[PDB]
RNA sequence: AAAUUAUUUUAAUUAAAUUAAUAAAUAAUUAUUAAACUAAUUUUAUAUUAAUAUUAUGAAAAAUUUAAAAAUUAAUUUUUU
């Protein structure tokens, strides 16, 4: 449906305007590591998917 | 008001309020010209001099002697910080409270001054606000005749 | 393993987020033309309009004929029954 | 149900009837080091009651009839009680204030003058007494007409001000505004106040020396010091009001959480004994030897024992397989330059 | 009190020194440094241990012990059972009753 | 059944020996 | 005597309601008699 | 369209505006409203300009592409920046537009009596904004916060007679000897 | 949407 | 309770720690009077600050400007709003090699807003209800179970339980009748004018606590990890999981403020100690619900707002688990750029028409002045 | 037991000592077969306390303060237990209105003082 | 504006489906004690063998569980040395089993 | 009270001393001196909250306890499950709705498509914002200001615009230009006595967008 | 129909009428939340209300009153932590 599509690229942050509920308190080492390499994968894992 | 404004000017209040008349926006070209500064000079006034609802700047302290020991700020649309929430809005029963939002200082002097305004309604104190209980939109306007003679 | 140890492998019907319903619904409107209701906040008359005013009219009494004219309330034993199907909306 | 009281309804249990302490004047401090800087059977049971008769009088108006009751109990107090004793200079302290009503201004101050000579030679004095020993001395110098000595009443306070803990008054009664958990009715105990004239002897005299010295300097016309009585007096009462501030709790009526009591009628710091008291002023001290850390340069300073071989930084991943061992690798290495010295 | 003389010598206190609930802590500040005025005889000793065995108690002279919970209890409490020690002996159990108010 | 509170004891009800007998007129109840 | 823990605990061995405030008059609302809504005096009365 | 005081073209009826220059208005709010605006024309240039700046290796492979497909990208700015730059323009006229009658008042004026009362008949200076701006000079009410430290009231908390202690570590301890607690009743 | 039925 | 009044000590001292109380004088290890669950002192978790936090100096920092040593105005003119202390502050900030250069003044919004803990806890709150594993909390429902939907024996004449279709929650093999499912799990809207006001008590708080330190440029010489804990071995920092950790608000030097972390930094900032380098900000967008009513049916999701602070925001939970504060002014040019039109907009109105006088709304748009940093 | 209840009378036992005037004499006649009345002249109670003859009674009262033990009786247990609220405000105001006449005489003072300073 | 239902989280394990609780609260699955050595209503807290709920743990003892079971093989390797945390490392000491023998406790050593 | 001080009254407590709590932290201690609020479990949350739900409020009986007696609760097992849905509130005595007689075939307040309700701008808030400074007295008043000044939101511009009224404002001291739509007739002959002006604009919904948004 | 999970608490009570192709609906009661001190008396004594929540038709021993009652019915004070 409708989710607010003209906002995903246009926050200021990779990690703003998507919902991810799947957080924790306390983020490990290796935990951050996946999540920082985590927010610009699925904002680059989208691209290239709606570019191709 | 001047029959609310006696109900303060007759407390035994610390903290004097200004005198009634000099408390009033609402009073030689052409008999005197309006008091938004409207020059001779094919009159050019000045935006916010005068005001119709009785907005103004806060007139001051009330003698220059004290030092009045809480400060009640101003909304950020100026008005004054009471507001006369209710008991249980869902039922809608008419028993309200009120609530004093934006005051700074110390709340205890300065609900030590309520007191002595309604020495029958309950009043707690909070970190940010000062509920009265069992006062309705008519105790709303005794706090701002008050507010105002206090000269904030 | 744990819930059922069986009922649990095996997989049937999965459920998921369930729809809402039209949340101005119980301004039904039965009441949206019968009554109409007027008042100050924390004063709301459900005023309605006369009860016999459209059935039997010759010979029923000459100053009860227009007692059906006026905007009565409704006695609050029902001001309480319709306007319960309202405050439902954010109990508690 | 509305009660009547009318067949003995024996006294509420309620945190306003706790036995405070009887204020002492601190350990290593005597009287005049800060005055000169500015057993047998004897039937106390039936001289209580004596003294007491006596007060009803000095409150009353009788004062010389007043004056030979505690004539009697300034003879009996001073056989039961030893040399020295403080019990014995309360009395011959409120005897000294009975001559003063009745013009005897020569034993009055005199057998007031004892008291101090009876009170700085004690050890540990009660400040509720001493800071009543120069008010009377203060009310007996002026009453001889004395005019500037009778203004010690300045020197009362100038104990209070300085070794009186404002704020051990109101300890267990600053919190009771909590205990209420109705509203509308039963709810006065919401606004449970007890005034600090009841419940504090040595703030009130402090009020009342402070409050003489206001009307000694009206006659003598010393503005000047008028103001110093007043800006004292009020710098007094605010710091002891402010004792007993604190903010509501939950206003509507409450249910049920009765096991909540426990939580507020407690060992609550008054905010004298908070700001006093902070732990970044007052610091914990913390000895290494009985925890298991120390700041990075200390690390040999902790719990002692037998053998041990540090590890590894007990990272969780070293339950998992080879891979994230193979990663997490030079971890420890790293660390080890993170605490030398 | 027998004799004068207490029947209780120690008053054994596990605490931590950092870890939490403070009670214990907030007594050995304000209470027991006076607590140890009124009885000097009682031989107080302290123990700073990880997991604080969460009771106060006496040893009695009479070789007894009497222990008391201290869980979750404030410092005025902690307080109280410190002088609900020295003053029982532990030494007979009576229901305050019609045989017993006169124990001999 | 009309469940109210005050429509009879409070609680179900109890016989406690100052019952039992003095019941309501202090006549005794029926039985026991 | 009987006595347990309270003003109106008193003999609580009769099976009477205590805390139930005899003195108030009864609610008789919608009952029909001439008892009703009357302070004693005005029982005679019964022709209102 | 209104948004300014040219008149929306709802003066079809020709309504004059007549008494005009008469007010100095000095943009208060508008100009707050303009740091606003220009505030968001700058965060949106930021967002239409994202290039993958992949600072991990695992998906790298973007690296020098926008971050925004090139027909969004090419609407986005359209739609939204493009937008913020009207409303920004929007205020920045408004503004403009009153400075050019205060340039005009503040003429007229200075002459008549004073060029020193001037900037005073055209002041705001209530005599309370040293609350606000330097509260260092204010005395006249008690508006901290923390009210018990205003120098009116610093006589509330207690100076305690304060020690360090090398002993322990120079940890400082307070020299106050403890009150002993109420007890029992 | 399609409503609660 | 106070049962086992027996057996639960022992009559014996550890011949190592245990001890004896000596007397009055006997300055005992953890005591003090106040109720403090975390009893740390000056040398455990020591504060980086001017003077140590005492009730006399309103705020443990130079109020006034200390003559050997720059100055720095703030980025913007200061206001004193309803809440700010009203006290003006001066923040020494660090170099990287441990010295103190030019001290500078912080604002007194920010910095400046006195704490009031009911107003930091719609901060905690929702993050100890925004960092729950939503998705972990499925649960099986009656329907979800797979068994019989038929009874095998119906209930006619003998003692058999009055029960079939044993797929509910009763049975060791069932699931509820209202289970537990993320998409009925709410996740709370939070503002951002409770936010900002959540982060600026706290940010004052660890201010007034004295545990807030600025450094110039929080950069490594090297991207390694090493070069990391080289680094905060020079200031001193405690990242190791007891001592208290450090929490790096990474905005860049002075003159080169950046939103995106230093490269250098963000490598050598993960180190498996506790530290969290969170995004220069205080505010973030107003909360949406697209899924407002039901709109979509198949959405996973928790309940409220479809758009959650981030992890990496300054949040209440992380600024208390972490002692000290390290801020780059290059975040503080930032958090004052960000809030100056918020600041401005929360004065009353016989105020708010002051300022331009006074050298507040300089407009840069206009050209009334060359334009800020 | 409404009769009881104006006698300050409920449970058995109980006692008061209530004056002959009109209205009481029909309450207790009501309930005579619940009480037991015994009769004083005021002279056998002017010395069954020990009273001079000449003291009244008019005068006593006039001394002990009307806020005896549960003051008043007002028409229900709220307005009893706002009775006994404002009852406890008016200690709050009556140490409030002292702490403030303390500070109105101090500044009618720094008034005078900084007034004469110039003089 | 309506703040969160902090209900029980980061303090105490989930509550276990009582009567009374909103919709929003997030209470134990079924089939699952909010207590996890309490298997009986008597299983008495086991001494040093923590099971860590939440994040990730910080420091990971070798004889805390973590998703995990006891074993006796991969928990406590050797039974005879034992471990803490001492300046945030996982350091081995002997294990030591009290006995007194002048009246004061001895930290003699255990194997 | 020692009546004596060598005879001190012992400490042999009660119920309400030696059953106590360790002091959490209140909101005031921590407003006093910040220096305590040391973990997240200070930041308890708002006094009035005092827990979650912990009873069972059944109906005509209290609040009663969980785990407490179901005797009573015949009508709150009944009061649970949710009030009738599709079905007529009242069981019996022809409900009050259906005595009632059918009146003007759409309702008494309808709004049908086209209706003219406007929301009502109070003079004197318009009067309030030009003093304020949220408005500019030069400039026509239009309903872009009013809505982008903050003086009205979103919620309260609907189709037909909005509609001007004198509400106890008895005077206006300044020239004031507005267009809004339909000024009730006081508010009309108010602006026009001080020389202002008021073009009632009644765009079309059309034209109430590119007002807004131009 | 069967169940509905957390002791040591801290303000009381019953009601009985309009209607029912015979009881989810109303009064009255109870309840949750909240209220203001109108002559009557002692210097006595007084639970009066508002707002909402509410799946109820039948009252021991008396005093009497209908009815072949052979009890039901009216009655009205009880109705234990």
């Amino acid at each position: 449906g409708f989710t607010m599509k003209y906002k995903r690229g246009t926050g200021l942050w990779d990690e703003d305007h998507v919902n991810d509920f799947d957080a924790n308190k306390y983020l490990s080492a290796r935990s951050t590591m996946r999540w920082y390499y985590g927010m610009e994968r699925l904002q680059t894992r989208n691209n290239m998917n709606a570019r191709r | 008001r001047s029959d609310i404004y006696d109900e303060l000017l007759k407390l035994p209040l610390r903290y004097a309020l200004h005198d009634f008349r000099t408390l009033q926006a609402h009073i030689h070209a052409s008999s005197g010209l309006s008091s938004a500064s409207p020059d001779a000079p094919a009159y050019y006034a000045v935006a916010g001099r005068d005001s119709a609802v009785g907005y103004a700047p806060p007139l001051g302290p009330a003698d220059p002697v004290d030092v009045i020991p809480f400060f009640v700020h101003r909304s950020s649309n100026g008005h004054l910080p009471g507001k006369v929430y209710s008991m249980n809005a869902k039922t809608l029963m008419p028993a309200f409270y009120m609530r004093i939002q934006n005051i700074e200082g110390d709340m205890f002097r300065f609900e030590e001054e309520l007191m002595k305004i309604f020495p029958t309604k309950k009043i707690f104190v909070r970190s940010h606000s000062v509920y009265v209980y069992n006062v309705n939109l008519d105790g709303r306007a005794v706090l701002h005749h008050w507010l105002l003679g206090l000269g904030f | 393993p744990k819930a059922g140890c069986e009922e649990i492998t095996r997989q049937g019907r999965r459920v998921v987020l369930k729809p809402q319903e039209y949340f101005a619904q119980h301004r039904m409107q039965v009441w949206q033309m019968r009554f109409k209701e007027m008042g100050p906040p924390f004063s709301r008359v459900w005023v309605a309009l006369g009860g016999k005013m459209r059935r039997r009219r010759i010979g029923r009494q000459i100053d009860v004929k227009d007692m059906r004219y006026y905007w009565r309330p409704i006695e609050p034993q029902y001001q309480r029954l319709y306007m319960s199907r309202l405050r439902i909306k954010d109990h508690s | 149900i509305t009660r009547l009281y009318t067949s003995y309804f024996k006294g509420e249990l309620f945190p306003n009837q706790l036995a405070r302490p009887l204020e002492r004047l601190p350990r290593g401090v005597s009287l005049a080091a800060a005055r000169k800087g500015q057993r047998p059977y004897v039937p106390l049971g039936e001289v209580a009651k004596l003294e007491l008769q006596g007060d009803y009088l000095t409150e009353g108006g009788l004062h010389q009839e007043a004056l030979e009751y505690y004539g009697v109990v300034a003879k009996a107090y001073e056989l039961a009680y030893p040399k020295d004793h403080p019990q014995v200079a309360g009395i011959r302290l409120k005897l000294a204030g009975a001559f003063r009503r009745t013009g005897r201004l020569t034993s009055s101050k005199a057998n007031c003058e004892a008291v101090l000579q009876m009170l700085d030679s004690a050890v540990q004095p009660p400040l509720e007494l001493i800071v009543e020993a120069l008010f009377e001395l203060g009310l007996t110098s002026e009453a001889m007409s004395d005019a500037a000595a009778g203004t010690v009443f300045e020197e009362a306070v100038a104990l209070v001000d300085m070794f009186h803990n404002s704020g051990q008054s109101h300890k267990m009664l600053r919190l009771l505004p909590r205990l209420g958990r109705r509203f509308n009715l039963n709810f006065e105990e919401k606004f449970v106040y007890f005034s600090p004239f009841d419940y504090d002897r040595v703030f009130a005299l402090a009020d009342q020396c402070l409050e003489r010295a206001e009307v000694f300097y009206q006659a003598r016309n010393d503005r000047a010091g008028v103001m110093r009585v007043l800006q004292q007096r009020k710098e007094l009462i605010d710091k002891k009001f402010f004792n007993m501030r604190d903010f509501a709790g939950r206003i509507h009526t409450m249910r049920g959480h009765w096991k909540r009591r426990a939580q507020v009628l407690t060992n609550a710091p008054t905010p004298d004994e908070l700001l006093r008291y902070s732990p970044t002023i007052h610091q914990v001290y913390r000895d290494f030897k009985y925890e298991l850390n120390a700041p990075i340069g200390r690390e040999k300073e902790v719990q002692p024992g037998v053998n041990r071989v540090v590890h590894d930084m007990g990272n969780p991943y070293r339950r998992s397989g080879v891979r994230s061992q193979r990663m997490f690798r030079d971890a420890e290495k790293n660390f080890e330059k993170y605490i030398r010295a | 009190s027998r004799n004068g003389e207490l029947c209780l010598q120690r008053i054994i206190v596990s605490y931590s020194p950092n870890k939490g609930n403070p009670a214990m802590r907030q007594f050995m500040a304000t209470h027991l440094p006076e607590f140890h005025r009124q009885y000097p005889q009682v031989k107080i000793d302290i123990r700073p241990r990880q997991w604080p065995e969460s009771s106060i108690t006496g040893i009695y002279r009479d070789g007894s012990e009497k222990a008391y919970s201290i869980r979750f209890l404030s410092s005025m409490g902690i307080n109280v059972r410190f002088h609900r020690l020295v003053n029982e002996g532990n030494d007979y159990n009576h229901s305050f009753s019609a045989s017993h108010l006169h124990l001999q | 059944r009309a469940q109210h509170p005050n429509a009879g004891t409070r609680f179900g009800r109890v016989y406690n020996r100052g019952f039992v007998r003095y019941g309501f007129g202090g006549f005794g109840m029926s039985v026991y | 005597a009987s006595t347990a823990k309270g003003y109106m605990n008193r003999v609580m061995v009769y099976a009477h309601r205590r805390r139930k405030a005899r003195y108030l008059a009864p609610k008789n609302a919608h009952v029909r008699s001439p008892l009703a809504h009357k302070m004693p005096e005005e029982y005679g009365n019964t022709w209102d | 369209s209104g948004a300014v005081g040219r008149g929306s073209f709802h003066s079809v009826v020709a309504g004059a505006n007549p008494r005009r220059i008469p007010t100095y208005y000095n943009s208060a709010y508008e100009l707050i409203q303009l740091h606003r605006a220009h505030r968001e024309v700058t965060r949106n240039f930021l967002v239409r300009d994202k290039v993958f700046d992949n600072k991990f290796p695992g998906c790298s492979l973007a690296n020098g592409l926008f971050k925004m497909v090139p027909n969004k990208r090419g609407n986005f700015h359209t739609r939204e920046l493009t937008e913020s730059i009207r409303h920004r323009t929007i205020w920045g006229q408004r503004i403009q537009q009153q400075r050019t009658i205060n340039a005009a008042i503040l003429e007229d004026a200075t002459k008549v009596l004073s060029p020193a009362q001037m900037e005073d008949r055209f002041s705001y200076r209530t005599p309370d904004a040293a609350a606000y701006f330097s509260p260092q000079e204010y005395t006249a009410a008690n508006n901290w916060p923390n009210y018990w430290q205003h120098p009116t009231e610093k006589h509330v908390v207690p100076k305690p007679r304060w020690r360090r202690e090398p002993e322990l570590g120079g940890i400082t301890r307070v020299r106050d000897a403890v009150a002993t607690p109420i007890a029992d009743y | 949407r399609f409503y609660r039925p | 309770y106070d049962s086992r009044s027996s057996g639960v000590h022992d009559v014996a001292p550890r011949d190592g720690v245990d001890f004896m109380y000596e007397g009055p004088q006997q300055v005992l290890p953890g005591a003090h009077p106040l109720p403090l669950f975390h009893p740390d002192n000056s040398v455990t978790r020591p504060p980086v600050s001017p003077y140590l936090p005492s009730p006399q100096r309103p705020h443990p920092y130079f109020t006034t400007e200390l003559p050997e040593l720059p100055h720095f105005q703030t980025t913007r003119p200061i206001v004193y709003t309803v809440g700010t202390m009203k006290q003006r502050i001066v923040a020494p900030v660090f170099d990287l090699a441990n010295n103190v250069t030019h001290t500078r003044e912080l604002d007194p919004f920010i910095f400046g807003f006195y704490p009031e803990t009911e107003e930091m806890a719609k901060n905690l709150s929702y993050w100890l209800v925004r960092c729950q594993n939503f998705s972990s909390k499925w649960d099986y429902e009656n329907r979800e179970i797979w068994r019989k939907a038929k009874k095998n024996w119906p209930n006619t004449g003998m003692g058999m339980a009055r029960v079939g279709d044993r797929k509910n929650h009763a049975h060791p093999w069932g699931a509820h009748s209202k289970p537990v499912k993320p998409w009925n799990l709410l996740m709370p809207t939070m503002d951002v004018k409770t936010w900002s006001k959540s982060n600026r008590m706290l940010v004052t708080l660890k201010m007034l606590q004295g545990k807030l330190q600025i450094v110039e440029r929080l950069t490594l010489p090297e991207p390694t990890q090493e070069a990391y804990l080289q680094l905060c071995r020079t200031m001193g920092w405690d990242v190791r999981h007891k001592g208290g950790g450090a929490l790096f608000m990474d905005g860049g030097s002075r003159l080169t403020p950046s939103s995106e972390y230093d490269r250098a930094f963000f490598f050598g900032s993960f180190f498996n100690g506790r530290n969290k380098l969170v995004r220069p900000t205080l505010l973030c967008d107003e909360p949406y619900d697209y899924n407002r009513t039901s709109s979509k049916a198949r959405t996973k999701g928790p309940k409220g707002q479809k758009n959650p602070i981030p992890i990496n925001r300054f949040n209440a939970y992380d600024a208390l688990t972490h002692d000290t504060l390290i801020i780059t002014e290059g975040a503080l040019l930032q958090l004052e750029d960000e809030m100056y039109t918020h600041k401005l907009a929360m004065l009353p109105p016989h105020i708010r028409a002051q300022l331009p006088e006074r050298g507040f709304l300089d407009s840069e748009v206009l050209g009334d002045v060359p334009p800020a940093l | 037991n409404r009769m009881l209840r104006e006698l300050r009378l409920e449970f058995m036992g109980q006692t008061t000592v209530v004056p002959d005037i009109p209205p009481v004499r029909k309450r207790i006649w009501r309930v005579r077969h619940v009480v037991r009345v015994d009769q004083l002249d005021l002279d056998e109670a002017k010395a069954l306390i020990g009273i001079p003859e000449h003291i009244s009674f008019r005068d006593l009262a006039g001394q002990i303060p009307p806020t005896f033990g549960r003051g008043g009786s007002v028409a229900n247990p709220h307005m009893r237990s706002k009775m006994n609220f404002m009852r406890l405000r008016r200690m709050r105001l009556r140490d409030v209105m002292h702490r403030d006449q303390l500070e109105k005489r101090l500044l009618e003072e720094r008034h005078h003082a900084l007034q004469q300073q110039q003089q | 504006p309506k703040p969160a239902p902090r209900y029980n989280i980061g303090l105490r394990p989930a509550p276990k489906r009582q009567n009374v609780g909103g919709q929003f609260l997030a209470t134990q699955k079924h089939y699952a004690r909010e207590l996890w050595y309490k298997r009986q209503y008597y299983s008495t807290r086991p001494f040093a063998i923590q099971k860590h709920m939440g994040s990730t743990p910080r420091i990971l003892l070798d004889r805390t569980l973590w998703r995990s079971c006891w074993l006796t093989k991969s928990n406590l390797p050797d039974v005879n040395r034992w471990e803490k945390v001492v300046n945030s490392q996982r350091v081995t000491e002997d294990r030591w089993a009290l006995v007194e023998e002048d009246g004061v406790m001895y930290q003699v050593n255990w194997k | 009270k020692e009546f004596d001080a060598d005879h001190p009254l012992p400490v042999v407590g009660t119920r309400l001393n030696e059953r106590t709590t360790t002091h959490k932290w209140s909101h005031w201690d921590q407003y006093i001196n910040p220096q305590i609020t040391q973990s997240w479990m200070y930041l308890t949350q708002t006094p009035e909250y005092v827990g979650p739900r912990s009873g069972h409020n059944v109906i005509k009986m209290g609040w009663m306890k969980i785990g407490g007696s179901w005797k009573y609760s015949r009508s709150y097992n009944d009061a649970r499950r949710g009030f009738a849905k599709g079905q007529w509130q009242e069981r019996k005595m022809t409900p009050r709705f259906m005595l009632a007689p059918r009146v003007s075939a759409g309702g008494p307040r309808n709004r049908y498509e086209g209706k003219a309700s406007f929301s009502r701008l109070s003079l004197s808030k318009l009067l309030w914002a030009v003093d304020t400074g949220r408005l500019n007295p030069n400039e026509t008043i239009t309903l872009y200001h009013l809505r982008n000044a903050k003086v009205i939101a979103d919620r309260e511009v609907v189709w037909p615009g909005m509609v001007l009224l004198a509400g106890n404002v008895e005077r206006v001291p300044y020239p004031l230009h507005i267009e809004l739509q339909n000024a009730s007739a006081k508010a009309i002959q108010l602006l026009e006595e001080a020389g202002g002006s008021f073009t009632n604009v009644y765009m079309s919904h059309e034209g109430l967008y590119q007002e807004l948004h131009p």
